[PDB]
């Protein structure tokens, strides 16, 4: 259903609203903010129960990473339309899922430039766009972030200069204390990463996050056999200071903060053909559910 | 269209002049795009 094609941002929002109409006692669809160009950045809250641990999942902060919102939508479909098959992650866990963080870039990638990455807000002439995953206010503007407005990793004019990242900030801040698992979906590379993105040194509680990441990689290995490399983002992939996972872990005090690089496909890596969507999201959901189950089992 | 893609690298400078695969992936040790 949601894994047969790449949905446009408007179609994604209508799907969320339809689920709100169809499952009002299970889900609530809320607007977390407005993009720079005026698009509604929506989230869906699944199984809201008082005192529950909260899993916050976002995707599509980078425009060209189409498989990340597709995986997030597939996770929504499994949890909402097939809740009877996912009771283990629907008892003490509450899900807040933001399928698209950067709708302006995402729509731009569909219409104008397939491999656009940043947002679409002008940066002060001659270039548009800010790297959303370099725009969070924790070690902002440091190694792995560029001061040049035209670079792929432009940190932005200031920290949280983009309304898209402010929407993520406000949604996670509203769940401070209750949010125990922050998951940010990216593509590509087959990685499950955690802080830090500003140094190669590991956080004090890196083992706890590593165990959650190991569970996701192990479940995928048992299910499909695909390999996911686990480690800190700086050590495994590259330095990425200003990322959302670092900010959620350190500022929002989310104990388990993970960035996931979903499988690549096509000639550019970011563009698997629509026929490949179903297999990729199915495999990715196996890992995502396993990490959430590991989080739920902590209590 | 980017010949620097999948070029072996130790640091980001080995991926200079790439325009798409500007990042040196640490585990892969090859030039790739920002993901
Ligand atoms: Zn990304």
């Amino acid at each position: 259903d949601v894994s047969t094609s790449y949905l446009r941002h408007n179609e994604i929002n209508e799907y969320l609203q339809t689920l709100s109409q169809k499952y009002p006692s299970l889900v609530s669809v809320e607007e977390a903010g407005t993009s720079y160009e005026g698009r509604s950045i929506k989230t869906i809250t699944i199984n809201k129960k008082p005192g529950n641990a909260v899993v916050f999942l976002d995707a599509g902060i980078h425009a060209r990473e189409w498989i990340a919102p597709a995986t997030a939508l597939y996770a929504i479909e499994q949890l909402v339309e097939h809740s009877s098959e996912n009771q283990e992650v629907l008892s003490n866990l509450t899900w807040v899922i933001m399928p698209v963080v950067n709708p302006d870039g995402y729509e731009f990638s569909h219409e104008t430039d397939r491999f656009w990455r940043k947002t679409r807000k002008p940066t002060g002439k001659s270039c548009k766009g800010t790297d959303g995953n370099r725009n969070f206010d924790y070690h902002w503007g440091e190694v792995g972030a560029s001061t040049q407005a035209c670079a792929d990793t432009f940190r932005g004019e200031t920290a949280f200069s983009e309304p898209e990242t402010r929407a993520v900030r406000d949604a996670v801040m509203k769940l401070k204390g209750s949010c125990k698992f922050y998951l940010s979906l990216h593509s590509y590379g087959n990685y499950i990463l955690y802080p830090w993105g500003w140094t190669s040194k590991l956080p004090e509680t890196w083992e706890a996050i590593d165990e959650v990441a190991q569970a996701g990689a192990e479940a995928i290995k048992q299910s499909t056999g695909s390999r996911y490399t686990v480690g800190s983002s700086t050590n495994v992939l590259y330095a990425a200071a200003g990322g959302s996972d670092d900010w959620a872990f350190a500022v929002a005090e989310v104990p388990i903060s993970i960035t996931m690089e979903l499988p690549g496909g096509g000639n550019g890596g970011f563009n698997p053909p629509p026929s490949s969507i179903e297999k990729i999201v199915n495999e990715s959901w196996v890992g995502i559910k396993a990490m959430a189950l590991k989080v739920a089992q902590m209590f | 269209a980017d010949p620097i893609c999948n070029k072996p690298c130790k640091t980001h400078d080995d991926c200079s002049g790439a325009w798409f695969c500007q990042a040196c992936w640490n585990s892969a040790r090859t030039c790739g795009p920002y993901v």
